[PDB]
RNA sequence: GAUAAGUGCUGAAAGCAUCUAAGCAUGAAGCCCCCCUCAAGAUGAGAUUUCCCAUUCCGCAAGGAAGUAAGAUCCCUGAAA
RNA sequence: UGGCACCUCGAUGUCGGCUCAUCGCAUCCUGGGGCUGUAGUCAGUCCCAAGGGUUGGGCUGUUCGCCCAUUAAAGCGGUACGCGAGCUGGGUUCAGAACGUCGUGAGACAGUUCGGUCCCUAUCCGUCGCGGGCGCAGGAAAUUUGAGAGGAGCUGUCCUUAG
RNA sequence: UAUACGUUAAGUGGAAAAGGAUGUGGAGUUGCUUAGACAACU
């Protein structure tokens, strides 16, 4: 459950290390983000000699989160921590490689980039 | 229009076919008795009166043993009519059994949704609450009870008091099965009131 | 439609009506169009 | 009323019947009418001859004369000759066809459009860019060919559209 | 289902024209329904099914009193309330 | 914004915010239309329409406004500039103190600044719930019709039609 | 639920202007008109 001023590690190497979440898109008055959702977000720390640099308003999708997401066949799964990963519009990837395990959700929201590019799709 | 009348036992799960696990409630309806048939000619209007679950002998008192007799049967515990039933497919003392349904058919759940006992604003009307902190002194308040100018507050301002026990319908349930050896239905999701309450169970009014 | 106080014909061919009880004018050319309100 | 003046000659093979009620039927070739007419308006079927009688002139009366008249008119030459309207479909695609007594249009929606005639009226569809209602009252025929123009209206930029026969849309320019 | 703005059909007054005067349509998240809940103190107190049955006193009657029928309550064990 | 001084000085508590709304339509979005200097996508303007909906933050006591990020939309007003016997008390106008300035001065503002007690057990109507009594031409047990009342009423994106 | 004679169709009566209008009633003037008008038809 992505909130606004949610803290995420970034779980790529486009720059930013840590992100501050300013908005969660798609709907009026929506509340909270979950694992595959788009959020707006600030750069607030980041790697020396980044792409991506501190301060910057950026847009995320949410690879990994706490709360974790329901399955139809009645299973969850869930994550020690929140993460998110960097995005243009057309959902590619800003950075050029994906750090730790994301969630099969992926697939359902058409990050296809971002699932082919995690060293693990649970 | 069909439906039956049945005791609400509980809830669990159920897998599908393919995979997904659905979260039923489990109804008990032993076979329904027709006790009358009301006509629009005697009546005004048409209906089927079903009695459910046969009550004690004891129990039961003389007006309701001679109203039953017509039909044959053990007095009910229960008795509702539904409307908008085809009557000449009904007649006094056939039973109604669960399987009128089958697994996959969308129904309309009614029952008494579970009391509350006198409850808030905050509870019983969903508002919200003030501050906790920075001086306040204003919690679980109901609010502004409205303008100064008409000198009166206006009806529907919505105020603390007995919450829960009222007629509630779910309306567009899907049966998931049908057991007709234990006379059970399982329906997708949940349907109101404590266990062992009465549930009706109608074909969907918006089908 | 024009919806005015003042309802006139513009050119000559516009034509004054009375539907409803309330004047309009007609005409050929779309832009005339007027009801009076 | 000049209108309401003018006399009927009854064709030969037309036959004019009323209840002294002003409910003027009129069977003919083509079929029956039957319409109620004002109390109040003397009509009069001598010997193929029909005439209609104001009582008094007066705003009202001198309306229903000439209407009553025209009223009366149609109905003779419609169960007599009958009316049509022409319809023209303009448009790369746009074209009519008969599923049987149901006209449908293909007029560049996603669907097809399907009118289903009243009793009364036929529509024939001789080309497939061309429709022609036909029936016996005039009213019901215009209603009828008003309802199928109104499924695609003529536009000014290109004239698509069902539009009358010889009607003159208002072109406009486009860029 | 009936309408608003709008679009009309037939049609005179006013040989033409005109959505209108008679007449006939179409047409909105809106109106009346459909859907959910309460509802006969609706004193206009409704309707249907079933049950009980014409007792004993007095008073000239009107009427009053006393036991009861069907049924319910007090009291008691409780909670799904 | 004013004009008047008719009610209130044996008291009708203030700006902003919070809780709770309610109404008008001069309609912000959604719905239906006329005209266009409307090709399409968009728009402009006018008509009908009040059913529902109409965001979260940074700065400031703020209303407002600017800005950040969203949304179909971020409507305008009335209700004692709705709502303090419902809350808050940051601003402002009690007593302290200080700066600038004015004064011979006590002190003062043509300006600032830090600190500063928000009382009341609800009688009546009203509002939300729950009972007792009687009535409804016999006494009871159930099931009901619906005059009438309330509730709900929102909307995005994508695929297809179809590049 | 008077009498007589007219007016209004707007519930005007029972709320307001400039302005607009083939609403309707009553007076008057005047252009043309069976050597044939207005309208519609070559
Ligand atoms: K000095
Ligand atoms: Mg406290
Ligand atoms: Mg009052
Ligand atoms: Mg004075
Ligand atoms: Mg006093
Ligand atoms: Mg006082
Ligand atoms: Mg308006
Ligand atoms: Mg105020
Ligand atoms: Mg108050
Ligand atoms: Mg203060
Ligand atoms: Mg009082
Ligand atoms: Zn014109």
């Amino acid at each position: 459950m992505i909130q606004q001023e949610t803290r995420l590690k970034v779980a790529d190497n486009s720059g930013a290390r840590e992100v501050l979440t300013i908005k969660v898109l798609g709907g009026s008055g929506r509340k909270t983000a979950n694992i595959g959702d788009v959020i707006v977000c600030t750069v607030k720390q980041a790697t020396p000699g980044g792409v991506v640099k501190k301060g910057e308003v950026v847009k995320a999708v949410i690879v990994r989160t706490k709360s974790g997401a329901r399955r139809s066949d009645g299973s969850y799964i869930s994550f020690d921590e929140n993460a998110c990963v960097i995005i243009r519009d057309d959902k590619s990837p800003r950075g050029t490689r994906i750090f730790g395990p994301v969630a099969r959700e992926l697939r359902e929201n058409n990050f296809m980039k971002i699932v082919s590019l995690a060293p693990e799709v649970i | 229009t069909k439906g039956i009348l049945g005791r609400k036992i509980g809830m669990t799960q159920v897998f599908a076919e393919n995979g997904d696990l659905i979260p039923v409630t489990v109804i008990e309806a032993a076979p329904n008795v027709v006790l009358q048939k009301k006509t629009a000619e005697n009546d005004g209007y048409e209906a089927i009166q079903l009695g459910f679950d046969d009550k004690r002998e004891k129990l039961s008192n003389k007006p309701e043993k001679g109203h039953v007799a017509k039909a044959e049967t053990a007095p009910k515990r229960f008795v509702k009519e539904l409307r908008g039933v085809e009557m000449d497919a009904y007649e006094v003392g056939q039973e109604v059994k669960v399987e009128i349904f089958s697994a996959g058919e969308i129904v309309d759940v009614t029952g008494v949704s579970k009391g509350k006992g006198f409850q808030g604003a905050i509870k019983r009307h969903g508002q919200s609450r003030g501050p906790m902190s920075h001086g306040s002194r204003y919690h679980r308040r109901p609010g502004s009870m409205g303008p100064v100018d008409p000198n009166r507050v206006f009806k529907g301002k919505l105020l603390p008091g007995r919450m829960g026990g009222e007629q509630i319908t779910v309306q567009n349930l899907e049966i998931v099965k049908v057991d007709a050896e234990r006379n059970l239905l399982l329906i997708k999701g949940n349907v109101p009131g404590a266990k062992k309450s009465l549930i009706t169970v109608k074909s969907a009014v918006k089908s | 439609m024009k919806v005015r106080p003042s309802v006139k014909p513009i050119c000559e061919k516009c034509k004054v009506i009375r539907r409803k009880g309330k004047v309009m004018v007609i005409c050929e050319n779309p832009k005339h169009k007027q009801k009076q309100g | 009323s000049r209108v309401g003046k003018k006399l009927l000659e009854i064709p030969s093979d037309v036959t004019v019947t009323l209840n002294d009620n002003n409910t003027v039927a009129v069977k003919g070739p083509k079929g029956e009418l039957t319409r109620t007419f004002h109390p109040d308006m003397e009509i009069k079927v001598e010997d193929n001859v029909l005439t209609v009688a104001r009582p008094s002139d007066q705003k009202e009366h001198r309306a229903l004369h000439g209407t009553t008249r025209s009223l009366l008119g149609n109905m003779v030459e419609g169960v007599s000759k009958g009316f049509e309207r022409g319809l023209e479909l303009v448009g790369v695609g746009y074209r009519a066809s008969k599923s049987g007594n149901k006209l449908v249009l293909n007029v560049g929606y996603s669907h097809p459009v399907e009118i289903v005639p009243e009793e009364g009226i036929e529509i024939e569809v001789p080309s497939q860019t061309k429709v022609v209602v036909k029936g016996t009252d005039k009213e019901r025929v215009g209603a009828i060919a008003a309802n199928i123009r109104a499924v695609r209206s003529p536009e000014p930029y290109k004239g698509k559209g069902i539009r009358y026969e010889g009607e003159v849309v208002r072109r406009k320019e486009g860029k």
